[PDB]
RNA sequence: AUAUCA
């Protein structure tokens, strides 16, 4: 991974191997190159934040390293050549003879037009200084990404089959478990974090355990996700005994073979775990089913999903806002939408979307033929 | 990119008074005092505490919301005796117990050859 | 990739742990659960922590520069 | 009609039977960006100066 | 007049009255509670000749005129934002506008480029008692990091024994457990040294 | 604060016209005053960012320190023994106490009935120390002196806190004082305003004043521009 | 001191200027790098 | 002799066993989140890096220094630079160390909590000595250089809370327990056919006397006698995790009594 | 990596669902939801 | 079908939705960053003009702050870069484009928006953490869960848009809905799980915990009802201490397989002056019922009283089983 | 062609989009800083000026309600029963 | 255009 250049790069800070694993996955590689970690899971109903499939993460673990990861993203810019004259420029521009700069910084650039490796960037800041000569010249930068931001990790000046000199930039970041960021189990169990809670808050086996994460009972029944209690039953006694636990398919190996030997090293059979609460310390009048289970850290994180606009770039075609968040792009008010505001009697709500939050323009008609002929010479 | 700043769990904002008492409308006698940059650390213990006190009808606490860390405790107290008052000596008797478990804990301690 | 220092769950130091772990494992012949135990890894929380860590560190030093 | 399917050869046969489009439907109103003629917009309202004078 | 300024730095808000306490059988009348700010900027400009601060401190007396003075290189300048404290006469040439503010809200509104507030010292509802020709006045001082210390401020129109009044109060220091602390009865104008002294027994 | 004001001018001979208007206009007859304004800019030897401890845009500003002199000081021999009443003006350790004013380009606005600035003022009272001198002082808050100019005048205390000025400005250098109002004198017509309703009222009471001298003397608001003490 | 470009395999730094050659010298290989900043770069240990 | 007894169990230089009776719930619990989170301790908190030729990303190495523990014993002698009064930090309250490693060696040199220096003056007090409980005296491994592998870098080490990061954790897990015998009816006990039988028997339960069938059930009984197991990390000693944790749960509460008096 | 270099498609009787013959040649769980749902074949 | 009887949209705005115990039915939890961008163009009036100026002062910014004012004269000032950002002097009838704050009416939306109930007027509440915060008893009409969902956000532009949101398509008015004449939203999962095991006649509550469930209740009267049990020590039900949320006038019976007046198996419902006399309350008393706690609720109280309501049932609940823990293992399964 | 007040026929009672809308239209007004028919007693928000002038029938709109044909009844709000 | 998200 650190000798590639590659758009977009996502490693996990420390992966650990499955504490359930298959006979199979000697075959796939999974051990050498493992998708998660074991994580200590509570299938508890606690605060209520880990309702309709969200889940409550050990705001104390994610500190100490779980669930982080590297993020390397990579621009890209050529130095083109069109025709006999005109030829585009490695530099840094001068806000004097260049057109329409970027609002952004310039000043990270050193004089090639590229920043050194090391420097640490923000939004909206010029990684890559570019000029289009065309007469003096118009600006055609490379921005960081505006809901970005990170360290310039290797910056490198090539060549390519014909010789154009063309430049690639790579940026890390580290990006550390947040509220909307998704994880699952290997077993469909999806889901955001809905919470971060520090150890004290958390509930707690007398033995000083916590779990790092709190699932909701509410999966379970309706979903029939027997393996994902079993990956968990058996991974506890792997954990105590330090033995692989297979958790392979057809096997010989039973919910009640598991169960007695978790006896065997002190905990109650089932998996059950009494726990205290974390606020007052009293017992819980319920037990806890508690042990550790592979969880995954999916690509879809929150910080890359939000977005908000008011006012911003318009299409030139029909003058109506442009699309997507890559583009600072207003949402869609589509036909379905239109249909809600009808049925709700919101007339004038409506004709605002419609109008002042979009489209909306002015003509001059004719009152004989009424088409927009009328030569309104306003002024 | 939301996130707060991990010290203003502990650190008092600007013009911010760790201590806002407020009279209760609903019934006689009774106070509600907010506890800024606050948890469960100390509510529950200072609650615990006045349920001890014989004069005090009333007391609980209730952290509103997580993200935010300050807790209203409500104290209701029998006509004659003032709910501050009744905070102001469960937080003594508190130190007290305290002071005597930290006696004990070094007195013992010390008997130790490990 | 590299020892986590600290258990997630409880944070004991488990950076100094592994060459030890490592140790007596081909050393010792010694079993995976008596040297975690020996190590005196005793919850499950920092149990997993060794148990299952994966040292990608000795394969990204087998590249030159 | 346009709205929904068959757009183009409905505003065709518009043109060559010279339709008249009364604008009550909901979906012209929209078309044109005006204030439905629905719920909110099923009436209309007005100032009166006699009433605006009795109170002051 | 004279002056000087004790800061107990290791202390707590009990302090206070354990050292209030030994002075009951010296103490005579209590007045007007007290306040005081106390602030410390940092200079931003990059070339500062050699040997010039970056630190000024500006002492705010609440009630002393609302006044407040700056201290930089051991040099001070006394400012007031009350009305009330406008020499007639640049009232009347319009000099003034008659309606002044302090310095301190000038120094962060349009000279905060130049000028950054770095800490914000406040002591409220502070003490005045009164001795025998020697008044001793006592404040909690907080940050905005809670308790910061104990503060004596001594003021004695005696311009005789004094030497003596503060190595008496210092003394009652020694009894209430109160060690490793700093005074400060230096000088550079009453105000002016008064408001050094808050600085040499602070920085 | 918030200064109210408006502008006009006459010329040398319109000086006892004016006076007489201005004393029936108002019941009192003028009272002579004067002010050494000296004004002070960053340093600009010592360079610093113009952003705030957050970051935020700072623009920088010039500082003004005024106060008065005793009026024996502008009056040589050949002025000597002349009534020292308003006909005067026709024929031209430590620190002492200073007004500090830092004020604002006059608030925006098309069609303003009159010019409106802010004013943020402190007063130096003393000094004390190695370098006590106000010069010394407004270099250790990074400033240097830029230049001084001397008013002389008379003014008017009318109702509702109205003031009129009528004033003669000089600039002061060793090269010698210029008078910037060579030909006549600066009127000045101002309130000092500390809520929407004083300053909507306040705007009245200049109006009419501008209102009363309409025909005689004409009161404008001045170019916000020729009002910004900004450096740049 | 300086080293504008640094070499991809070999690893021996080039210090070369605009249009000096896009190539190492002894390999020939045109990848080459760019040597971090020497403006160093401080991050919070959380 | 007062109030709340202590009856220790069982000492080390990692972990006190003891028994907390005459003492609420309530007391038991503050106390233990106190000593989890409240307790204040020296930790990397800024890592400066002049050259970084590994197999790691700067912040990778970064993030691990704050986990390495430092000596906290003096910790209480040092400010936290948020009340210090200089720019940035100082030796009344930081503690600077330095980093500087190569790979000599044809063989995988490594990089260890020990090979951390102080550069910055410590006032003679116990504080910034990264903790090594290992045998062969390494302390934590932060990084494998190959052959010209180069790590320098900076560090600046500050006082903190657990509150803001787990890094400034002085302790591990801390076990906590009462009732072995469920006599108190805290919990409902999830069985098939016993569970008696089913669930496992308290360490504590020796330490208690067995509720015997043929008695009714003592509602006005009450929750005192908590058997807790304190688990130090390094930065202070197990006893002071304790000491420290009573102490800061009293000036947590002496603030109150203090805020009452201003108002 | 590995999943995407044992990938099939189908392109355009009753297709989508998992037939007798794909025993032991083609996974009966990799398979898309929504419109290629059973047309995307994992070996 | 795309440009006119569809289009994208300004004032808009979209993220992962996220569940809240501590919101009420009504509010949104709307991130800063959120409400830093969305903004209403507001009419300096006397009312406003120093509120305004203060936003205005405030910034683009610090969250209580604005981004534009909007001259008579039609040109923008962008507090942004003006010069004049700082000495800016209001006048009646100009415009302040502020941030979104606490309160503000705006239409929050789940596609697909098969329903009136797809899109409903929310309260804003201004929260930390980029994901939008909404009531679990609203999860149901918008069809969402936080498996990774997004939602919609609109803002009204109008005096007139707001109140068409705030008096027509507020949450609490589409409690009852007219697809079925029933409920279109009950209480769900953690709260109708601990709302079961809390109402047993087996579930007693000591003292300590009545008064912190009591406390909970944000119109709670300040009157420690009487323990049903009075000696040998005082004791409350479940039953008992939930009826504290269930306002006084609301009767409601309900007869399930076997009820008498008796309940010998707590089977039913019997709720007299807002006070339960028997039976467990689950899915037929408190769910998206037709005879519904709820449908009685709306019906009989208000729209705003109901939505009061749920909030009320979830802070005693969620609190009660936040210390009384529910989970589910393998041990579950076996039989 | 308007239908007169003695053969009025719609309901005695303001429609949730009436209300609704007169409340949108007197608060925008408000706003737009137009005379205010009530004590403010203390209000500031111009909805709640609105819905307080709409409490004592102090708002002078009229509200035509347009029949299908085309012709139409105009109802005063100082006349229209508020149950809503 | 493919992949993907609920
Ligand atoms: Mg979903
Ligand atoms: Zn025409
Ligand atoms: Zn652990
Ligand atoms: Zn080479
Ligand atoms: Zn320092």
């Amino acid at each position: 991974y650190n000798v590639r250049m590659d758009t977009m790069a996502n490693i996990l800070y420390y992966p650990q191997k499955p504490l359930g694993t298959t006979r199979a996955m000697e075959y796939l590689k999974f051990r050498e190159l493992p998708a998660g970690q074991n994580a200590i899971v509570a299938i508890a109903c606690y605060s209520g934040y880990n309702q309709e499939d969200s889940m409550i993460m050990n705001q104390s673990s994610i500190d100490r390293g779980l669930f982080r990861s590297l993020f390397f993203r990579s621009y890209m810019d050529q130095e083109k050549k069109y025709g006999m004259s005109i030829t585009e420029t490695f530099e840094k521009p001068q806000r004097t003879n260049t057109l329409r700069m970027k609002h952004g910084t310039y000043d990270k650039l050193d004089d090639d037009g590229l920043i050194a490796p090391g420097v640490r960037v923000s939004g909206e800041d010029v990684i890559i200084g570019k000029t289009t000569p065309i007469s003096s010249k118009r600006d055609a930068s490379t921005p960081l990404r505006s809901t970005e931001n990170g360290i310039v990790d290797q910056v490198l000046v090539t060549t390519n089959q014909d010789g154009l000199k063309f430049v690639k930039v790579r940026v890390r970041t580290t990006k550390i478990p947040q509220i909307g960021d998704k994880f699952a189990s290997r077993h469909g169990q999806k889901g955001t974090i809905g919470i971060t809670y520090r150890r004290e808050d958390m509930p707690f086996t007398a033995e000083g355990i916590v779990p790092d994460l709190i699932i909701n009972p509410h999966a379970i029944p309706s979903r029939m996700t027997v393996a994902h209690l079993i990956e968990c039953l058996l991974s506890k006694v792997a954990a105590l005994s330090g033995n692989e636990g297979d958790a392979s398919p057809f096997t010989d190996i039973t919910v009640e073979g598991i169960s007695k030997l978790l006896r065997e090293h002190g905990y109650q059979s089932r998996g059950f775990e009494v726990m205290y609460n974390g606020h007052t310390g009293k017992k819980l009048m319920a037990q806890i089913f508690f042990g550790p289970t592979y969880y995954q850290r999916l690509r879809h994180m929150v910080d890359d999903k939000i977005h908000a606009r008011a006012r911003g770039p318009m299409q030139v075609l029909t003058r109506q806002p442009v699309e997507g968040r890559s583009r600072d792009g207003g949402l869609r008010f589509g036909e379905m939408e239109r249909d809600c505001m009808i049925a709700h009697g919101a007339a004038s709500f409506l004709k605002e979307r419609l109008m002042e939050a979009s489209d909306a323009f002015r003509v001059h008609i004719c009152g004989i033929c009424g088409l927009m002929t009328v030569i309104a010479k306003l002024n | 990119m939301n996130a707060p700043d991990r010290f203003e769990l502990f650190l008092l904002g600007e013009g911010e008074s760790k201590l806002k008492i407020d009279p209760d409308t609903k019934a006689p006698n009774a106070v509600v005092i907010t506890f800024e940059k606050e948890d469960h650390t100390l509510g529950n213990l200072i609650r615990a505490e006045l349920l001890n006190d014989r004069k005090v009808l009333f007391a609980a606490y209730k952290v509103e919301h997580p993200f935010f860390a300050r807790f209203k405790l409500r104290i209701q107290t029998t006509e004659g005796y003032d709910p501050k008052d009744a905070l102001k000596n469960a937080c003594n008797s508190i130190i007290n117990k305290l002071g005597a478990l930290k006696t004990n804990f070094e007195t013992e301690w010390n008997l130790q050859t490990l | 990739m590299i020892v986590p220092v600290r258990c997630f769950s409880c944070g004991k130091v488990v950076g100094d742990k592994w060459e030890s772990y490592l140790n007596l494992l081909q050393e010792d012949e010694l079993d995976e659960g008596t040297a975690l135990s020996r190590l005196g890894l005793k919850r499950y929380c920092c149990r997993r922590m060794i148990l299952t860590h994966v040292d990608l560190i000795e394969k990204f030093l087998r590249y030159n520069p | 009609r346009c709205s929904f399917e068959e757009t183009v050869e409905i505003l065709f046969e518009a043109g060559a039977s010279a339709e008249l489009d009364d604008c009550r439907g909901v979906s012209e109103n929209v078309i044109l960006g005006q204030m439905a003629p629905i719920g909110t917009g099923a009436f209309d309202v007005m100032i009166d100066e006699e009433s605006l004078v009795k109170y002051m | 007049g004279k002056s000087a300024v004790i800061f107990v730095e290791r202390a707590t808000p009990a302090t206070l009255t354990e050292l209030k306490d030994a002075l009951s059988n010296s103490i005579l009348s209590v007045r007007d509670p007290w306040s005081i700010d106390f602030r410390t900027y940092r200079c931003s400009i990059k070339n500062l000749p050699a040997d010039v601060s970056k630190l000024m401190y500006s002492i705010t007396f609440h009630h002393h005129g609302r006044q407040t003075v700056l201290i930089k290189d051991n040099s001070a300048m006394v400012t007031t934002a009350a009305a009330a404290d406008i020499p007639p006469a640049l009232v009347f040439n319009g000099s003034s506008t008659g309606v002044p503010e302090s310095i301190d809200t000038i120094l962060s509104s349009k000279l905060s480029n130049i000028w950054m507030q770095r800490q914000l010292i406040k002591g409220d509802a502070g003490e005045t008692l009164i001795l025998d020709g020697l008044t001793v006045r006592l404040v909690n001082l907080f940050s905005s990091t809670g308790f910061k210390g104990l503060l004596i401020e001594l003021q004695a129109d005696e311009a005789g024994e004094f030497e003596t009044k503060i190595a008496g109060i210092e003394g009652h220091l020694a009894e209430i457990r109160a060690k490793e602390y700093k005074t400060s009865s230096d000088s550079l104008n009453e105000i002016c040294d008064l408001a050094y002294q808050y600085v040499r027994a602070l920085e | 604060v918030q200064q109210l004001s408006l502008f006009g001018s006459i010329g040398d001979d319109g000086y006892d016209l004016l006076i007489s208007t201005l004393t029936t206009i108002s019941g009192n007859p003028p009272l002579l005053y004067n002010s050494l304004c000296t004004v002070w800019k960053p340093n600009p030897s010592y360079d610093v960012e113009n952003v705030n401890s957050r970051n935020q845009l700072v623009e920088p500003n010039r500082i003004k320190l005024s106060k008065e002199v005793p009026f024996s000081y502008l009056i040589d021999e050949t002025m000597m023994d002349k009534p020292l009443n308003f006909r005067i003006l026709k024929s031209f350790e430590s620190c002492s106490p200073w007004s500090l004013q830092i004020s604002d380009i006059p608030a925006a606005g098309n069609n303003r009935s009159v010019s409106m600035q802010t004013i943020a003022e402190t007063i130096i009272l003393s000094s004390a120390g190695k370098n006590s001198s106000v010069s010394s002082l407004m270099n250790g808050l990074g400033y240097v002196f830029e230049f001084q100019y001397l008013t002389i005048g008379v003014k008017f205390f009318m109702k509702h806190g109205l003031i009129l000025e009528l004033q003669k400005i000089w600039q002061i250098e060793e090269a010698g004082n210029s008078q910037i109002t060579s030909g006549g004198f600066l009127l000045k017509a101002y309130i000092n305003v500390s809520d929407i309703d004083r300053i909507n009222y306040t705007e009245t009471a200049l109006m009419n004043l501008k209102k009363e001298l309409q025909g005689y003397i004409e009161l404008s608001v001045p170019d916000r521009q020729s009002m910004d003490s900004r450096v740049a | 001191a300086t080293l504008k470009y640094i070499c991809a395999e070999c690893s021996s730094k080039l210090s070369l200027s605009r249009t000096d050659a896009v190539r190492c010298k002894d390999c020939g290989h045109r990848i080459l790098l760019k040597a971090r900043t020497k403006r160093l770069v401080q991050f919070e240990a959380r | 002799e007062e109030g709340p007894q202590v009856k220790i169990r069982e000492a080390s230089k990692d972990n006190v066993d003891f028994i907390l009776s005459n003492v609420d719930l309530a007391m038991a619990n503050s106390l233990r989140r106190v000593m989890i989170a409240e307790i204040p301790t020296l930790a990397i908190d800024s890592v400066e890096v002049e050259t970084n030729t590994t197999v790691l990303a700067d912040e990778f190495i970064a993030h691990r220094l704050g986990l390495i523990p430092l000596q906290s014993m003096d910790i209480e002698q040092l400010e936290y630079s948020r009340d210090c009064f200089c720019e940035d930090h100082c030796d009344k309250c930081s503690v600077v160390l330095t980093l500087q490693a190569f790979g000599e060696s044809e063989s995988t040199t490594n990089v260890y909590s020990k090979d951390l220096v102080i550069v910055s003056n410590l006032m003679g007090r116990n504080i910034g000595h990264p903790i090594i409980q290992d045998k062969e005296g390494n302390g934590v491994l932060i990084c494998k250089l190959r052959k010209g592998q180069e790590l320098k870098l900076t560090c600046v080490a500050k006082k903190g809370i657990a509150k803001e990061h787990a890094k400034w954790g002085p302790a591990a897990a801390i076990e906590f327990e009462y009732d072995p015998w469920n006599k108190l009816k805290h919990t409902d006990y999830w069985y098939e056919q016993d569970s008696a039988k089913e669930w496992p028997q308290s360490k504590n339960c020796e330490y208690e006397d067995p509720p015997n069938e043929g008695d009714p059930f003592d509602y006005k009984a009450q929750a005192d006698t908590f058997y807790m197991n304190v688990e130090s990390v390094g930065s202070i000693p197990v006893d002071q995790v304790v000491v420290r944790g009573i102490d800061t749960l009293q000036k947590k509460v002496a603030s109150i009594l203090l805020a009452l008096t201003q108002m | 990596t590995l999943s995407h270099l044992r990938r099939t498609n189908t392109p355009i009787a009753k297709p989508r669902q998992l037939h007798n013959t794909h025993w032991g040649l083609v996974c009966p769980a990799e398979t898309p939801e929504g419109q290629a749902c059973g047309l995307v074949k994992n070996l | 079908r795309g440009n006119l009887m569809g289009k994208r949209v300004d004032f808009s705005a979209r993220t992962v939705i996220s569940g809240d115990p501590n919101l009420e039915l009504d509010q949104v939890g709307v991130p800063k960053s959120i409400a830093k961008t969305l903004t209403y163009p507001e009419v300096v009036t006397p009312y406003n003009i120093d509120r305004l100026t203060q936003l205005v002062r405030n910034g683009p910014n610090e969250h209580p702050g604005a981004k534009y004012v909007i001259r008579d004269s039609g040109d923008r000032i962008d507090l942004r870069y003006s010069k004049r950002a700082g000495d800016i002097q209001l006048q009646y009838g100009w415009k302040v484009e502020r941030h979104i704050m606490d309160n503000d009416p705006v239409l929050f939306n789940r596609q697909p928006s098969l329903h009136k109930m797809s899109m409903m007027a929310h309260r804003v509440k201004v929260i930390p953490y980029s994901t939008f915060r909404l009531n679990l008893s609203v999860t149901s009409p918008y069809n969402a869960d936080f498996d990774g969902d997004e939602m919609n956000l609109h803002v009204p532009q109008s005096e007139e848009t707001r109140a068409e949101l705030s008096q027509l398509c507020a949450v609490p008015l589409q409690i009852v809905s007219p697809q079925s004449n029933k409920p279109c939203m009950g209480i769900v999962q953690d709260t109708l799980c601990g709302i079961r095991k809390l109402t047993l006649r087996d579930t007693f509550i000591e003292l300590d915990q009545v008064l912190n469930m009591l406390y909970w209740v944000p119109d709670w009267d300040g009157v420690i009802p009487t323990p049903a049990i009075i000696k040998p020590k005082p004791l409350w039900s479940g039953k008992q201490i939930l009826s504290v949320a269930i306002p006084n006038g609301i009767h409601l019976q309900r007869f399930d397989e076997g009820t008498t007046l008796l309940s010998p198996k707590d089977n039913g419902m019997l709720i007299i002056d807002g006070q339960i006399i028997f039976g467990v309350v689950e899915k037929k008393t408190v769910g998206s019922s037709n005879g519904g706690l709820i449908h009685v609720v709306t019906r009989e109280k208000g729209p705003q009283v109901c939505a009061k309501l749920f909030g009320n049932i979830q802070k005693v609940v969620n609190f009660w089983l936040l210390h009384n823990g529910f989970s589910t293992g393998i041990g579950d399964t076996i039989a | 062609k308007a239908i007169p007040k003695d053969q009025r026929a719609t309901t005695p009672y303001m429609t949730k989009y009436e209300r609704a809308r007169i409340l949108g239209t007197r608060a925008l007004q408000i706003s737009m800083n137009a005379p205010v028919f009530v004590d403010l007693e203390g209000e500031t928000d111009p909805l709640r000026i609105a819905m307080k002038e709409l409490a004592e029938k102090k708002i002078p709109l009229v509200i035509r309600r347009y029949l299908p044909d085309g012709s139409f009844e105009d109802w005063s709000v100082e006349e229209l029963i508020v149950d809503l």
